[PDB]
Formats: C-alpha cells, structure tokens, sequence
C-alpha cells in the first residue's frame, strides 16, 4: 500500500504493490519440468503504468509414461505470444480497483488457462508481481469515489 | 474578446486595447526577455509574432510577480518583480502604460492569453474561427457563469455618507478620482475577500454610464439608478472554480493565543458569520459555516451578506435566473432535498455501495463457469439518470440499471442464436437459483428485451435491493460477434440495412456501453458541472418531445463539447451557461456540412492528425451517398466512436431540424427577449404546433411522487404484478405506436410522464406527423404500409380518419381529447 | 368514390364502419382481398388480404365472417389466421441466417368456404355504391391500462424452464443424430464460399 491523504486519526492509502512470499513459488519449483515466465509493459485507463509477471508450470497428463513431459523449445515461444496477447487486453479498462478486483479472485489465470491449453495444458499459473512507476498526479478527485 | 483601452477603472471589462498591443510588440520587437533577450525578430511572420505576444502574456506574469521594462528613445528587459498592478514602464517617457488596466484584468488576460495559446499549439482542430471569428462579448450569459444584479440608489454626493458604509474623503479623491474608481475597487476588494477561491475570475460592470455628453455642459450628467453618477447599477461578473465554489466551510485565519491582523480583519469583515470550529485533523480555525440550497448556490448569500454589510444597506442583490435554473432540476424525495448542493451526488454513491454488496454476493458465486466480469452500464453509473436515484421510486423509467454479465471463454456457447440466448438465459436460471436460496433480501424476476429487433429470446433478471433500487444483468459472450457477422454474411441483397440496424443497436447495447460507461464516468471527476447539464438538457428534450426519438447518450455526446471543447468560451461553471453552450452550439452547427468530432480524455491519449482525418474522411464517404442527410442526420464521431452512426441511427429528419429549430428558436428568443422568468418559461414550454394531429392523454392516477420527484415510496409489493400497477402505460402505447405507423407517421410524447405530466405526473401527448411521402395520391402496392381509401380503382390516398379511430380506441381509456390541424 | 368494387388488379374492397370515441366528433376502414395462388399446403384456400385493421386477430376476423354468413346466408368456416406480422415482428428470420407488409393470410377450412365467402365478399363489395350504413362495422378490441402493463410483467418461470428443457431435449438429439461429419460438411461449404 501507498499513502495518499490525512485526515486526523484517518489516513488514505493507495495500491502500490502485490508480491508473492518466498516459501510459496519455492514449494512449486518441482525436478523435471519446465519454468515459463513472461513479462508485460501496458498501461491502464487512467495512465498508471504498470510492469507485472507470469509464471507458468508444465503438468503431466494422465497416463503419462515418460517421467518429464517437457516442452519443444518453439511451443514455449508458444506459451509466451499467447499470455502476452491476453494482458494486453485486460489492462486499460476501468481503474485499477476493478482489476485488482480481479487480481483477488484471479480471475486472470482461467482466461490464460483456456486460451493457451490447445497448446500444450499446464499447470499452476499465478501473476507473481505487480509494480507500478508512473502515476499521473496527485488528483484527490477520483480519489474520494470509493469512500464511504 | 470585449478587450479595449477604455478606462477599466471606471467598472468595465478593458485597460489593455490596440495601443497597448501595439507598445507591447513593439518592445518585444527590442527584447523582453529576462536577461533581456530577442523574443520577437523583426524577419518573422505575423503569425510568428502574434505566437510571440500571446506567448509572452501567456506566460510572463506583469502584475503581481513581475514588471517589464522598455526603453522609447536601450533593449527591453524582464523584471522579476511586480508592484500588485498591471506595470508597463518605459524609462525615456518613465510612463506606466497599463495603468489603465485593473488586477483582474490582466488576470482574465493572462487566462484567455493561456486559453489563446493552447489554441494556436493546437495541431489538429480549427481555432480561427474560436480566437477571431466569435463574438464571445454578446452575452454574459455565456461570457461569464454567474452575474449578480446589483441596485445602489447611491443619490447625490451628500447622500453618500449615508449611502456609503466606507468613507469617500479627502485620500479617496486623491487617488480614486470618480467615485466609479472607488466603488469598484471597493466593491471588487470587498467581493475578492467574500468569495476568493470559491471563483475563478470577477469583474465589476457599470451598467449603462456614459463619456459622451453635449458641448452645453461641464461633465457627464445623469439620474438614472437612484443617483446621480456615471452608471445605471452595479452587475456582479463571475468565472465560478468547479471544486471549491460550494464548499460548506469558508475558512479564515486559524485560532492561537493572541489575536493576529488577519483574524481582526476576518472577524472585522464577516462578524457573526465569523466564527470558531474544530476541524477534523484537530484544529481550531475561524471559519463561515454555510448552508447549500437546491435553489441557489451559496456565492448569491455571501456577496448577498458582504455588499448588504460593507458597501450599503440600500443594496438591491437580484439573480432570480439561476434560481429558475437550479429550480428547474428535478427535486429528488429525499430528506434535507432542499439543503443538497448542486454538485452533490450522494444517492448515486448509495446506488454504488447497493451495487458493490450486489456484486460481491454474485461475483463469489460457483457456477459451472468462472466469472469472467460483471460490468455495471446503467445510465446511474455514468451520472445521467434524469431523475436521481431514490430508493423504490420504481416508477421512473430509469430504475432499472443495466448490467452486462461476462463469463469466462468456453466453448459452451452453441452456433445458433436462439440456444445462444436461451442457454443464457438457462445460466440465469441457476445464478436465480442461488440467488433466491442464499439472498433472500433480494428479489428477483425476469424479462423481455424487444429492443434489440428480432432477438425474441434475450431475458433481463430483475434483482430489487433493500438499498431502494433495481438491476438488470444481460450475458454477453464471444459467440455473439461471429454469429451476427455471419447473419451479415448471410444475407441476401434486400435485408442488409435492417440487421446492420439490429446489429448496430446491438454494438451499442452490449459493446460500447462498457467504455462508454468508462470513459464518462472516469471522466467524471474533470467536469463536475456536467451530469445536471445533461439531465437538464434530457429534460428539454422530455418537455419538447424530443427525449423518445433520439437517444440519451447521443444527448451526452452533444452535450459534453462545451465541457471537451472549451474554446472560444472558458470552462462551464454552471448550469446557465453550460447549457445554453449546449442550445447555442446546436443553433449554429449545421450537421449537414460540418462534423461534430468529439475528444474524450482529461484537461491539460487524444486523437492524432490521421484519425481525425480518417474520421472526416469517412463523413465524406457519409455525405457521398447522404448528401442531404436523408438516413443519416447527426454526425457525433469520436475515438471510441470512429463510425458516428453508432448512436445517431434511425432518425426522421423532421426530428432533427424540429431539434435544431427548436434551439433556433431558445437561442433567438434570448436574443432578442432578453432574460428573465417568462423567456426560461418559455424555454420549457411545449408548442405543440407544425403537427397533422395532437392526442391528449391521461392516466387515471397521478404518479409524481411514486418518482420519487417531490411536488414517498415505502416498499416493493409482494405480488410484483403490482410493479406494471405503477409502471407507465403509455410507453408501451406510444411504443406499439411508433412499431406499427413506421412506414406512415412520425410520433412523439413524453416519456417521462411524472416530471412533466403536470402537477400530479399523470398527463401526456402524442403529436403526429405524416411523413411527406403519404400526402398525396399513389398507386396500390401489395406492400404500401399505409392505411388508405380509394380515389379510384386504381389510386388511393390516406384515410386520416382511421387511423384517428385506432389511436382513440387504442388509448380507450387515456385519450381524452382529440386535436388536428 | 362510393362506386368502386374491386382494384385494377382485382382486390375486392371491403369497407368497414368505425364507431365512436369521447374525444371524437362515420368513417370507414378499408381492408382489401384477393384469392391466394401458392402450392404450399398451409397456404391453400386463404385469402391474400391488405390493410387489415388495428389489432387483427382469429376472433375478430370470424366475427366478421360470421357476419357475412348471418348476412347471405351461406356456410363457410375460418380456420386460422396467417402471417398477421402488424408491427413487423416476425419479418426478418434470422435463425436460417445465424446457424406483403401490413398483410395476411386468411386461412379457411375448404374450398367451400372460400368460394361461397368470395362470393360473399363480391356481393359486399358493391355495398359502399348501394347501402353504405349497411355495412359491416368494425369493433376493435381495447387495450387496457393493465394490457399495456402486461409487457411489465414478470415472465412466467416454471414454463420458461419447460421450454428450455422440451426445446433442448429434442433439437440437440436431432443434431445428435446427424453429428460430426455433416457438420464439417455444412461448415467447410461456407468454406467453398469462404474461399470463392
């Protein structure tokens, strides 16, 4: 969170970050398959500009054989064009609480899910960062909109 | 611009004029700069020096941060300090050129000589037109947002130490030579400290004085006014500041200890409406605590209270126009009405808290698909229900709010339009399911959607609120695009246009309303002023007929370029002027040969030079084919709107040149009738006249209050089959109407029946044009859509007098009374 | 103006009477016929009528053919009502796509009835030159305040989900039955018109 306003024994604050703990990606770093991330630079309606991540696992499927299951090194450019394409869209549309109205719910994964399983499936697909560098001004007009 | 050397002491709007330009290049022809360098060469273009004076008034402050020096008989040179007054001294004359000119005035320079500047930096609309083709110095009306009218029966000089509350002595006459000088300034010092930052800018207008007198006399002589000076009265010019003008707290010094000179001048200036309050972050701080009115704003009470306090008591403070206009907006049923301010919007804050406790039930429901997003596109959202939201005043036809429901991408959805809707509405099915097993203080039903033609199956769920309101939820998917694109592809020749009306009005249903939603109500915040303009301007349209056939949102498009597009004028600070901006710009826009381009961002993401040439390029593909504007009238284009016939479709033309007329009409009628109470009764008053027939309805029991509109609801029924008991019918009536006479008649009413109806909100009109197709004889077609009568065995022309019996037996009960030509 | 029977095209003209209204101050409605010419099979015996009335449904039309029967004194018998698309409703079908206005049909239940009630309507025909108060008036029925309001009501659940249930039970077995490979079919055709 960020500090925006004071009003006596009250204060404002702003969504600044979303990180993950360090106990949870390092429970899913299994032997014997492949780590596949992407990064995306997209602004939103109101000009916040925003770098977030992606992480993405590879699963085994049923009545695998083969102890691995790997990737082919081009479905992987694969996996990459295809969550890149989807954050674009999602971003840029009704102020950052909506999408982090999405975040909660991760409403995000499904909808990385569907689109790439055609691919190759996957496995635990999470958003891991999101950080931002370039709010506008200080603008205590949209800010008040959401108190109560 | 107004703009003149005249004396702007003597309360008037100049000081700065020809000659004063002229020194003023001429200096900076030989410098200007700080280090006094060349800003303007003698080698440039018109255009270039003209961008270098407008471009230094821009920027260079000379009046209260800085002074210019110059020389007459050596380079002129910036000064970076300035003397509280306009400053322009010469060292070989050792003359200050604007001495002419007041503080305000070059404040108001420095304003349109910014406003000036982003027009010439301007790159991709005109503002010729704006900067020298545009009286702005017509109406103050327009000019200006809030002019007070103000009598001061002054009398003779003698009078005057009773008519003065200040002293005009030996010192006055000193420097304030008339007696306009210093009851100028003291009005202006007087008004500058009562309002402040509640404004943007004032002026001080003697109304009606004179310098031309006979040669038979001394001076210039007068009796006008109650006295015996030059002017007639004193009128109050005000740019209003958007954020800070309604404001309960007028805050002064704060309270330590020992009294300092701003709290004995504070105390001094206002008395008892000084005095201490605590304030929130734990201070003490002398302060006016204010009352808002839905009448009037406050600036009427404090320069009412500051001139009946320290100028005279014989003041005579009058704008009863604003008070017609803030009592022309719709009077919501809700308590302390009378105290909500103009700029308030707290029942729309309840509707979003009602919708945000909606929201987070549904949205953390499990179905057999993830909730890909919930989008709230009601007209409540984005500020423009005509009627603000009042808790169960179901009767008004803004209730209920319409909500797209997304879910996630699946290939669940069937390639046919019908299982589409029906598979839809099925997810309705279970998600009332739910609703009714868990959320039993929501109420819920279903229903039809016939406005988007031919789509028979599309079903709306109703969910009722103990908040009071009322929403709609309406699934969109990905199936929908390619499945009306294939209808489009499918086609034969004959049925095209009528499903790229279906699919248009589907685009603007489902697809637009989102970013529509969006962008307004992002943009929301920028222009304050802007959601009682379009409700206003909605309710000219409702009192005029002209609400039904063209859209809301085409009305918020229209409306919003005053606010998008401030030039020649400023920024809209009321009501009045914004909206008479609104009536202005449609009696001189002409649809036909000019485009209406919108830009739909935020104050100083814009269009570039290749789409707004796109955009006028395809208003010339447009005019190509309409010429005349037969199919398409109202041109509205835009970066979310690059088309302009996404809300412009499907209109008569005798409804747009009724709607331009009409504004010809308002606009005509504040030239020449001037303003007052009777013209702004006028502006609302129904004509009813250029129709072939005129049908007056009533229902049989009023609704005004059920509106929630006070001249109270208590509960949704239990049987909400008694919803429809107190649900307007003659929607439905003029609907079917308007299904069935599509060919042959043009018809209008009010849709909203209780603000306009009366004082009871039961009364309505159908005003009825035949098109000029259907005059005459024609020849008998097996598809005619006309209802006729034979001239011969051959022929037949329109039976007026049938149709006459199926409107009345249509409206049995409501048609009341018959009119024709 | 009284003396006309039929059009050039030979449409009998059949004219109708108009009752009164409280904020009126007789005028006469014109409906139009012709016998229908069409192999299909629920087109048989019907009459291709043109500008019919406000609100023209099966009741008011076999009022109106009783009338002629009560008045000639012959037998025929309607059977249903056709293609009364009044407000333009169930003009465009969009359901072949996706995957004659202000006229009908006048539907009999024999030849007989069409025959001895086309006679009728020629002898009715003459009515407007000969006795014009002897005329057929036309009663339309009224809608109410709460017939108006019905399109306010709440949609009726239970039947709602019974149709979603009969209509998906049937139409997606149908289509179960004629799978997979006709669909490739039917879909890579709008292939050789995707291509073509």
């Amino acid at each position: 969170l960020r500090v925006d306003e004071v009003q006596g024994k009250n204060l404002l604050t702003n969504f600044h970050g979303m990180d993950f703990t360090t106990d949870k990606l390092r429970s899913m770093v299994r032997k014997w398959q492949t780590l596949i991330e992407a990064n995306v630079t997209v602004k939103t309606s109101d000009d916040y500009v925003l770098r977030i991540f992606a992480i993405a696992f590879t699963r085994k499927q049923a009545n695998q054989v083969k102890r691995h299951s790997y990737a082919q090194s081009s479905h992987i450019r694969a996996i990459r064009k295809v969550i890149s394409e989807i954050l674009t869209k999602e971003v840029q549309g009704s102020t950052l609480a909506q999408l982090t109205s999405k975040l909660i719910p991760e409403v995000i994964n499904k909808e990385i899910e569907n689109a790439t399983k055609d691919i190759f499936p996957l496995q635990n697909i999470h958003v891991r960062k999101v950080k931002l560098l370039k709010q506008p001004k200080f603008d205590v007009g949209a800010l008040m909109a959401l108190h109560g | 611009r107004g703009f003149s050397s005249n004396m702007s002491h003597s309360g008037s709007l100049g000081g700065f004029g020809t000659f004063e330009f002229t020194i003023l290049m001429a200096a900076l022809l030989n410098g200007g700069g700080i280090n006094s360098n060349k800003i303007l060469l003698h080698g440039f273009s018109s255009y270039q020096l003209f961008k270098g004076v407008i471009k230094y008034l821009a920027t260079m402050d000379l009046c209260h941060d800085g002074h210019l020096q110059f020389h007459s008989n050596p380079a002129s040179k910036y000064i970076d300090e300035g003397f509280q007054t306009p400053t322009l001294f010469d060292k070989s004359t050792k003359v200050n050129i604007l001495t002419k000119m007041t503080v305000s005035s070059y404040q108001i320079l420095k304003e349109y000589a910014g406003e000036t500047l982003r027009m010439l930096n301007n790159v991709v609309q005109d503002q010729f037109s704006n900067i020298f083709l545009t009286n702005i110095s017509r109406f103050d009306n327009l000019k200006y947002d809030l002019c007070y009218d103000v009598q001061l029966p002054l009398g003779k000089y003698n009078n005057l130490e009773t008519s003065l509350a200040a002293t005009f002595g030996s010192m006055e006459r000193v420097k304030f030579i008339t007696l306009e000088n210093f009851l100028a300034h003291k009005i202006t010092n007087v008004a500058r400290y009562a309002l402040g930052d509640r404004i943007k800018y004032i002026q001080i207008e003697m109304v009606g004085q004179k310098s031309d007198f006979p040669i038979t006399k001394r001076k210039v002589y007068s009796n006008t006014g109650g006295n015996h000076f030059n002017f007639d009265f004193v009128r109050v010019k005000l740019i209003v500041n958007p954020s800070e003008c309604d404001k309960l707290v007028t805050k002064g010094p704060a309270h330590s200890e020992t009294m300092s000179t701003e709290a004995a001048v504070f105390k001094n200036f206002w008395g008892i409406k000084s005095s201490l309050r605590r304030f929130k972050d734990g201070s003490i701080t002398h302060c006016c605590v204010w009352s808002t009115s839905s009448s009037e704003p406050i600036i009427s009470s404090i320069v009412n209270f500051a001139l009946q306090k320290h100028v005279s008591k014989k003041a005579q403070i009058s704008n009863e126009t604003i008070k017609k206009f803030h009592n022309f907006l719709p009077l919501p049923n809700l308590p302390s009405s009378a105290k909500t301010s103009v700029l308030n919007l707290s029942s729309f804050f309840n509707l979003k808290k009602s919708f945000d406790d909606l929201y987070k039930i549904i949205f953390q429901m499990k179905l057999p698909l993830s909730v890909k997003s919930i989008l709230p596109v009601g007209s409540a959202f984005r500020y423009t229900s005509l009627c603000q939201p009042v808790p169960f005043a179901y009767s008004d036809p803004d209730f209920f709010q319409d909500v797209i429901l997304e879910f996630e991408t699946s290939p669940k959805w069937p390639d046919e339009i019908t299982s589409l809707e029906k598979a839809k509405t099925a997810f309705l099915l279970k998600i009332q399911e739910e609703l009714s097993a868990n959320s039993s203080t929501y109420r819920s039903f279903f229903s039809r959607d016939e406005s988007i033609p031919y789509n028979l199956e599309i079903v709306t769920l109703n969910i009722l609120t103990p908040e009071g309101y009322g929403f709609k939820f309406r699934v969109l998917t990905e199936r929908d695009e390619i499945l009306y694109l294939r209808a489009i592809a499918n086609a034969r020749n004959e049925l095209k246009p009528e499903l790229e009306a279906t699919f248009l009005k589907f685009t603007a249903k489902y697809l637009a309303s989102v970013r529509h939603t969006r962008t307004l109500e992002n943009i929301s915040h920028s222009y304050q002023f802007y959601s009682p303009v379009v409700r206003l301007f909605k309710r000219w349209l409702d009192t005029h007929l002209l609400l039904g056939h063209i859209t809301d949102e085409l009305a918020e498009l229209i409306a919003i370029k005053p606010f998008v597009d401030p030039a020649p004028y400023f920024i809209p600070g009321s009501l009045e002027n914004g909206f008479l901006k609104v009536l202005k710009f449609i009696s001189q826009w002409n649809w036909k040969d000019d485009p209406l381009i919108l830009d739909l961002v935020k104050p100083e993401e814009r269009l570039t030079l290749a789409q707004y040439k796109g955009i006028q390029m395809n208003f010339t593909n447009l005019r190509n084919s309409d010429p005349n504007g037969t199919h398409l009238q109202f041109f509205v284009a835009s970066k979310n709107d690059p088309s302009g016939i996404l809300y412009s479709s499907g209109i008569p033309l005798p409804i747009a040149t009724r709607l331009t007329a009409l504004a010809k009409v308002a606009v005509n009628l504040l030239q020449t009738h001037g303003l007052n109470q009777q013209t702004i009764n006028l502006l609302f008053t129904p004509g009813l006249k250029d129709y072939d027939f005129v049908v007056d309805l009533r229902t049989p029991i009023g609704l005004k209050s059920s509106c929630g509109i006070l001249s109270a609801p208590s509960n949704f029924p239990e049987n909400l089959n008694d919803l429809s008991e107190k649900m307007d019918p003659t929607y439905q009536l003029v609907k079917y109407l308007n299904l069935k006479y599509k060919n042959s008649l043009i018809l209008s009413s009010r849709k909203y029946i209780g603000v306009n109806g009366g004082e009871k909100g039961d009364k309505n009109v159908i005003t009825g044009l035949i098109k000029p197709l259907f005059k005459g004889a024609h020849k008998f077609r097996v598809n005619l859509d006309c209802n006729v009568k034979p001239v011969d065995d051959e022929n037949v022309i329109l039976n007026k007098e049938a149709i006459f019996h199926e409107i009345a037996a249509f409206g049995n009960d409501m048609v009341i009374n018959f009119e024709t030509d | 103006i009284e003396d006309i029977s039929a059009m050039k095209n030979g449409f009998i003209v059949v004219p109708f009477k108009l009752p009164d209204h409280k904020a009126l101050p007789a005028s006469l409605h014109f409906m139009f016929a012709k016998r229908h010419q069409s192999s299909n099979s629920n087109e048989s015996d019907c009459l291709f009528l043109v500008n019919l009335p406000l609100l023209s449904n099966i009741e008011h039309m076999k009022k109106f053919v009783g009338q002629l029967c009560g008045k000639y004194d012959t037998v025929s018998h309607v059977e249903e009502l056709l293609y009364n698309d009044e407000f333009g409703l169930h003009e465009v079908d969009l359901s072949a796509l996706t995957s004659p206005r202000n006229t009908a049909l006048l539907k009999f239940v024999d030849a007989a009835s069409i025959n001895n009630c086309w006679n009728a309507l020629k002898k009715y025909s003459n009515l407007h030159a000969k006795h014009p108060n002897e005329l057929f008036e036309w009663t339309y029925t009224t809608p109410s305040f709460t017939t108006f309001v019905n399109f306010y009501k709440p949609l009726d659940i239970d039947y709602l989900k019974e149709d979603i249930h009969t209509h998906m039970a049937i139409f997606e077995q149908r289509e179960a039955q004629a799978q997979e490979d006709v669909q490739s079919s039917i879909v890579d055709e709008d292939g050789f018109t995707l291509v073509v």
